[PDB]
């Protein structure tokens, strides 16, 4: 279906240590494929998925150079932002940048993004037209003018509409055996008395990919929100995901309730009922 | 500054069967700032050599990490994840329940 | 690796000049040209992202990423354009530039009232020895070496007396030798105008 | 004008085996710094660049003897040890900012011209002579050409200038763009350079007027040792001169 | 493949 490539960059200042901690990761869809950690010994961008290992030395030298440059820029930014907010040099602060692109099911460009945050809140972002900026406050307005003068959007736009999308299609093809697979959810139901007069029904979806899935409870074929609970979709550790949805029901009415599961890997949406 | 306390799920990679090798996971998410301590416990005692995923973050900027280790569930051993973070006045302990 | 013909190119003032480079690596995306005068640093002229045509005054830089061929054109060339021209390029993984080996361009001055003459110049203090100045000749004349380390000949050079809108070419030759006199055959093409006594 | 990029030394002539240190101060506020070199054999080429004082791309650094540091935002050093004749080149430092680099602009220093020699006994300062106008030239053209010959110098680190009644002149001057070899057969052949200065016949025939061809030569410094017969060929100025005259 | 060579500072 639809696909994305995204890069994430976090830097945390550490007053009393020599330099901020900088951690960068890259994903295609929900799968991690590279990382960099400023504190680790290698000082290289490292492979995290098997299909990226085939890239040759020019690729790895280039990606390591860029991500090292990016650590330096985040380091200067943490100082600039402290100065802009007149903040003490004693505190630890955070900078985050993410960028990337999406393609559709036809694999053509859908949208690109580039966003930045300071201490967990929006600072500046490129808008969807990839020509203009939104700034959170007056500090960010000075940044925005600077980036406008320097034609940052133009260069980001060229990358996101071009290289970002091409290298994504390249990865999708070189990793096709794992990136273009769908693992349909393995599905079952659980039952527990929670009271004398109540029972909980829990509907499980396991080992599915991609992470996107929808789980809903109905009663008499009508959607049920009351006394339900949905957990956050969680990673299994092996490249797949898990989720469940529960409903507490009057005991003896279990058979009125039905769990409904939709996933790309399912030719048709499953319906489950207690045993 | 804005601080967001972590959500915690503790669970196994595969359906747990006593005596059979598996992985114990503690997924922490929705937190800010990023500094966090996560231990997995076996009968109250830290498991040594737990690994974790590389720090990343969600659309809302909040961070997430997966901590994990190989383990073999049994009838009587109790497993738990213990999390400390600036937003917590004391460490939160979440027990592993094999049907969650 | 970028390939650039060394020249030298010699053209008359007012001519259109064309410089180019070829490259092999399709990862190059940014293309630039520099001018460097003798014994100085490189000066950026023109710069082109990706493809296309870019004009500034008498200069046009062009890039063809299909043919991997880039070019600079200089309209209405001037004596002050005489320099070495270097192309440079890079990708987007680094600010590191790769340069071509350079093309030397000589733009020959248009000398409107030539008066080719060869003169003896007596040393100021006391070297009864002397030099011969071949001067005031037009820029169709080109100049060559002597046949022997007996005799020393510098290439032509152009001076600008801007106070009196006036320019002239010169070359110089010398020796310590008795057998050396100005009024002798040299190894190059000039026309019949001299003077001596 | 705020300062541009400052490099030092401007010239260095030294014996192989020693350590050479090249220095650069970037334009203050600039956060990138580049070191390049230029030779006849390999052309113009990047050695290393830094951003926020950290080396980003050093793929062009020679694999041995070369070391580049940037201890602070105001200062970088490139060191060579032990130096070898093949290190002879012009080394250029440049600095820039992101927004200038996006337009491919960088700001260059004036460079360091480095000659590393096998043997300092081949170093000679120039002899300098001035040749006075032809009388035939004066009456045919109403103008007068002085010629300066700087001869027998090695290596070619000379800057020739013309001085008329105590003040440097530019108009009317033409100096060969490059030296010629006094014997093209040999590698370490000495060099010669010519220059001309032209003025009206009127201006030459004034006896009040005084001309001087000046050559700055870069050679040995007094840390270099010297035990030869002949005078130590140090960095020095050698001049010749002439006064105007009507007959 | 990342954006490069690098980003401007904020």
């Amino acid at each position: 279906g639809s696909h994305s490539m995204r890069y994430f960059f976090t830097s945390v200042s550490r007053p009393g240590r020599g330099e901020p901690r900088f951690i960068a990761v890259g994903y295609v869809d929900d799968t991690q494929f590279v990382r960099f950690d400023s504190d680790a010994a290698s000082q290289r961008m490292e492979p995290r998925a098997p299909w990226i290992e085939q890239e040759g030395p020019e690729y790895w030298d280039g990606e390591t150079r860029k991500v090292k440059a990016h650590s330096q820029t985040h380091r200067v930014d943490l100082g600039t932002l402290r100065g802009y907010y007149n903040q003490s040099e004693a505190g630890s602060h955070t900078v985050q940048r993410m960028y990337g692109c999406d393609v559709g099911s036809d694999w053509r460009f859908l949208r690109g993004y580039h966003q930045y945050a300071y201490d967990g809140k929006d600072y500046i972002a490129l808008k969807e037209d990839l020509r203009s900026w939104t700034a959170a406050d007056m500090a960010a307005q000075t940044t925005k003018h600077k980036w406008e003068a320097a034609h940052v959007a133009e260069q980001l736009r060229a990358y996101l509409e071009g290289t970002c999308v091409e290298w994504l299609r390249r990865y999708l093809e070189n990793g096709k055996e794992t990136l273009q697979r769908t693992d349909a959810p393995k599905t079952h139901m659980t039952h527990h008395a929670v009271s004398d007069h109540e029972a909980t029904l829990r509907c499980w979806a396991l080992s599915f990919y991609p992470a996107e899935i929808t789980l809903t409870w109905q009663r008499d074929g009508e959607d049920q929100t009351q006394d339900t609970e949905l957990v956050e979709t969680r990673p299994a550790g092996d490249g797949t995901f898990q989720k469940w949805a529960a409903v507490v029901v009057p005991s003896g009415q279990e058979q009125r309730y039905t769990c409904h599961v939709q996933h790309e890997g399912l030719p048709k949406p499953l319906t489950l009922r207690w045993e | 500054m804005i601080q967001r306390t972590p959500k915690i799920q503790v669970y196994s990679r595969h359906p747990a069967e006593n005596g059979k090798s598996n992985f114990l996971n503690c997924y922490v998410s929705g937190f800010h700032p990023s500094d966090i301590e996560v231990d997995l416990l076996k009968n109250g005692e830290r498991i040594e050599k737990v690994e974790h995923s590389d720090l990343s973050f969600s659309k809302d900027w909040s961070f997430y990490l997966l901590y994990y280790t190989e383990f073999t569930p049994t009838e009587k051993d109790e497993y738990a994840c213990r999390v400390n973070h600036v937003t917590l006045s004391q460490p939160k302990i979440v027990k592993w329940d094999r049907d969650m | 690796e970028v390939e650039q013909d060394p020249g030298p190119l010699s053209v008359p003032e007012g001519a259109i000049v064309s410089l180019n480079c070829t490259y092999s690596n399709s990862a190059f995306q940014y293309f630039m040209w520099y001018r460097q005068y003798s014994r100085k640093g490189p000066e950026l002229l023109m710069y082109t992202y990706s493809s296309g045509n870019k004009e500034d005054g008498r200069f046009t830089a062009q890039v063809d990423k299909s043919s991997k061929y880039i070019s600079l054109f200089i309209r209405d060339s001037q004596p002050s354009d005489s320099a070495t021209y270097l192309c440079a390029m890079r990708g987007d993984s680094s600010y590191k530039l790769i340069f071509g080996s350079g093309t030397r361009l000589l733009v020959r001055p248009d000398i409107q009232n030539p008066d080719p003459a060869v003169y003896q110049l007596r040393d100021s203090k006391s070297s009864d020895k002397s030099v011969c100045l071949f001067t005031d000749f037009d820029s169709q004349t080109n100049v060559s070496q002597s046949k022997d380390s007996d005799v020393y000949i510098t290439d032509k050079c152009v001076l600008d007396m801007r106070s009196m809108d006036f320019k002239s070419n010169s070359a110089v030759a010398w020796s310590n030798k008795s057998d050396f006199a100005c009024a002798n055959a040299f190894n190059n093409s000039i026309i019949p105008e001299d003077t001596f006594f | 004008m705020d300062a541009g990029v400052i490099q030092s030394p401007r010239h260095e002539v030294t014996e192989m085996g020693q350590q050479v240190t090249l220095r650069c101060k970037p334009i203050s506020g600039h956060d990138y710094l580049f070191w390049y070199r230029q030779t006849m054999m390999r052309g113009l080429e990047l050695l290393i660049y830094f951003n926020n004082n950290v080396p980003i791309d050093d793929s062009g650094m020679p694999e041995d003897r070369f070391s580049a540091k940037m201890p602070n935002a105001s200062f970088s050093t490139l060191k060579i040890q032990p130096s070898e004749p093949r290190d002879s080149a012009v080394y250029f430092c440049a600095s820039s900012l992101w927004e200038k680099l996006a337009k491919n602009i960088q700001y260059f220093g004036a460079g360091t011209r480095l000659s590393v020699l096998e043997d300092l006994k081949n170093v000679f300062p120039p002899e300098v002579a001035v040749f006075e106008p032809s009388e035939a030239e004066i009456s045919h053209t109403q103008k007068a050409t002085l010629v300066c010959l700087a001869t027998g110098f090695y290596p070619d680190h000379v800057e020739l200038s013309w001085w008329v009644n105590g003040k440097e002149v530019h108009s009317g001057v033409c100096t060969d763009p490059q030296p010629l070899k006094e014997q093209p057969a040999l590698n370490d052949s000495r060099y010669a350079l010519s220059s001309r200065l032209r003025v009206s016949a009127t201006f030459w025939q004034d006896p009040r007027n005084h001309f001087r061809c000046q050559v700055q030569f870069y050679g040995l410094s007094e840390n270099d040792e010297w035990t030869q017969d002949r005078a130590k060929p140090v960095t020095q100025i050698v001049s010749a001169e002439a006064w105007g005259r009507a007959d | 493949r990342q954006f490069g060579p690098d980003f401007p500072t904020i």
